[PDB]
């Protein structure tokens, strides 16, 4: 449901609920959360 | 980690010139000095915005990107 | 139940805010329940519906800026847990020390 | 004609040195503070981030770009976005850019300001293009991407002058001098020995007469002759730095004199 | 945290005018001007050149605090002719001044050729 990127393979998943946080290609536990797809506004300063 | 656009003090873009000083350093062999002044950077202000400057951002770019498209 | 003042529209499903969204003082980045007993009487807000209470972790009251990176992971017992760095600008001004 | 006088000693793309003669020191700093604080320039306002995968952070890309030298050759005809009636922005109050930049080599690719792209409608203005400068045709580094990094982002740029930030700034540094001789007293020297001799003549002594070591303190002589350099960053040529600074103290006085006329009027 | 907004140093806010004349009490033929959102630029320029006015008897600008843009402006005039119309002429004369001084710019700039 909701995308991750693993942090030493750098590959896109896709975790629901129910799912084990694992890196279902190279089996790192540790993943990080996708950038949101929603634009965000710097000022300039 | 990374060239400032601008002089701190005067404000003179010196982002322009970092790549033109490192040529000035390994392929024309100057000193600093002559390589600041050939440059434009006349005020030491401007000189030790580069002069000074560590490219941080080189040893940022040897590491894996999180995210690879 | 006990829920925190501030919003937590900003959370996802998982009860984490994605990186990159710009967060504000005392705004839930980590939302996180636990059940309690049902049907009891406290506060006077308390039903049948209430069968969680929050304990998710807000931002400093003070502090805002950005969420830079969300890590989901597991511990050495194997339980989840999240860690979530907020990046901001420390722009000098009037008081800082030098 | 009869007021202060101009002579232009040099004369360059981005530097002009000239000597404001005949006129108060009053007016010659307020021109100075004028064209280092009051000319209104266009620069980078906004950043909106779309993708940032590079290992600068999304405020240090923004606060870069809001820097980067912007052409302001018809800035007048732009508005400021607080006078303006649209929402956020639009073609009459500012100019959107671009900048889209991957990472496809092996090797680093720089991001340089060549790469803003305007994507708002100019309508036939002479504004948002990025000052290009070294021979290279590069512009200011903005960022560097490894392999397989992207930044994309928009830049919404809008109408300041630099007493709302620095990024705003045309004048870089603007040389100063007046009475190179000390033949008004204004500075005391400090010296070890000698004061003639430890503090070096500016190269301006040669535009006036040496005292003559003999002759009495001029109390009457007050200071003019004012010895001035311009430099610009870029956005507005040398020339427009020093004009639109005399345009702007005129307007700033004539503002005083509309304003002393409305509560007269009442 | 408490920073002010920048265009505070430059823009009139609600309720708020470019100047604000109020009579001075300790001097006769004296006035105060409250100049809101200026600073020593025009401060300095309007005070050097209200002194070369013969008929002024005082003039004094002071930025009390450089935290707020505005400054204070002491004209005190000769009996029979208004502080209001001192600061008249010294922003004309200013204005023309400014005006020449544009003028031999644009035309010394015009005989400039390696530009
Ligand atoms: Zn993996
Ligand atoms: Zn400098
Ligand atoms: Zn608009």
């Amino acid at each position: 449901t909701l995308k991750y990127i693993c942090a030493e393979c750098s590959s896109k998943l896709s975790l629901s609920r129910t799912d084990a946080v694992r890196c279902k290609d190279c089996g790192h536990r540790i993943l990080l959360k996708a950038r949101t797809k929603r634009l965000v506004q710097f000022e300039a300063r | 980690m990374i060239v400032p656009v601008r002089c701190f003090s005067c404000g003179k873009v010196v982002g322009d010139k970092w790549e033109s000083y490192l040529n000035l350093l390994q392929e024309d062999e100057l000193d600093e000095g002559t390589a600041l002044s050939r440059l434009g950077l006349k005020r030491y202000c401007c000189r030790r915005m580069i002069l000074t400057h560590v490219d941080l951002i080189e040893k940022f770019l040897r590491y894996n990107p999180l995210e690879k498209r | 139940l006990r829920m925190k003042h501030g919003t937590y529209d900003k959370l996802d499903d998982d009860g984490l805010i994605a990186p990159g969204v710009r967060v504000s003082g005392e705004d839930v980045i980590i939302g996180k329940t636990t059940p309690i007993s049902p049907d009891e009487e406290e506060l006077g807000q308390r039903t049948a519906y209430h069968s969680k209470r929050d304990a998710s972790t807000p931002l400093r009251s003070t502090e805002n800026g950005i969420v830079d990176q969300v890590l989901v992971t597991t511990n050495q017992d194997g339980l989840k847990f999240v860690k979530v760095r907020v990046r901001t600008t420390k722009i000098p001004q009037i008081g800082d020390k030098f | 004609s009869e007021g202060p006088q101009v002579k232009i000693r040099e004369a360059s793309k981005d530097n002009v040195d000239f000597i404001l003669s005949n006129v108060d020191l009053a007016m010659a700093n307020s021109l100075r503070r004028v064209m280092i604080a009051e000319i209104p320039t266009l620069a980078i306002d906004s950043v909106e981030v779309e993708t940032n995968t590079t290992v600068l952070a999304d405020e240090f890309i923004a606060h870069r770009l809001g820097l980067i030298p912007l052409q302001s050759m018809d800035i007048e005809q732009l508005e400021y976005s607080r006078d303006c009636f649209c929402e956020d922005h639009c073609d009459k109050c500012s100019v959107v850019l671009t900048l889209q930049a991957f990472g496809e080599s092996e090797s680093t690719t720089n991001v340089y300001s060549k790469d803003l792209v305007i994507v708002s409608n100019l309508m036939g203005r002479n504004i948002g293009h990025p000052i290009i400068q070294d021979k290279e045709g590069n512009g200011v580094l903005i960022c560097k991407l490894r392999k397989g990094q992207e930044l994309k982002l928009t830049c919404v740029a809008k109408k300041g002058i630099a007493k709302e930030h620095a990024k705003w700034g045309p004048a870089a540094a603007i040389e100063f001098e007046y009475d190179p001789w000390n033949k008004l007293k204004h500075t005391d020297y400090w010296y070890e020995q000698d004061s003639a001799k430890e503090w070096p003549q500016s190269k301006n002594c040669e535009y006036e007469d040496p005292p003559n070591e003999g002759d009495p303190f001029d109390y009457k002589a007050q200071a003019d002759t004012f010895y001035m350099n311009v430099e610009s960053v870029g956005s507005i040529p040398v020339d427009q730095v020093v004009v639109r600074g005399i345009d702007t103290l005129q307007k700033k006085v004539a503002s005083i004199l509309l304003a002393l006329t409305q509560m007269d009027q009442d | 945290m408490n920073a002010p907004d920048r265009f505070e140093l430059f823009l009139l806010g609600e309720g708020e005018s470019k100047l604000k004349i109020d009579p001075d009490t300790k001097a006769p033929n004296a006035v105060v001007i409250t100049f809101e959102k200026e600073d020593h630029t025009l401060g300095n320029l309007i005070r050097a050149e209200l002194l070369n006015d013969r008929k002024v008897l005082f003039a004094a600008y002071k930025v009390e605090h450089p935290f707020f843009a505005r400054f204070k402006l002491r004209i005190q005039t000769t009996e029979g002719y208004d502080p209001k119309d001192a600061l008249k002429n010294a922003c004309n004369s200013i204005i023309n001044k400014l005006g020449a001084l544009k003028t031999n710019f644009e035309t010394e700039w015009n005989l400039q050729t390696l530009a």
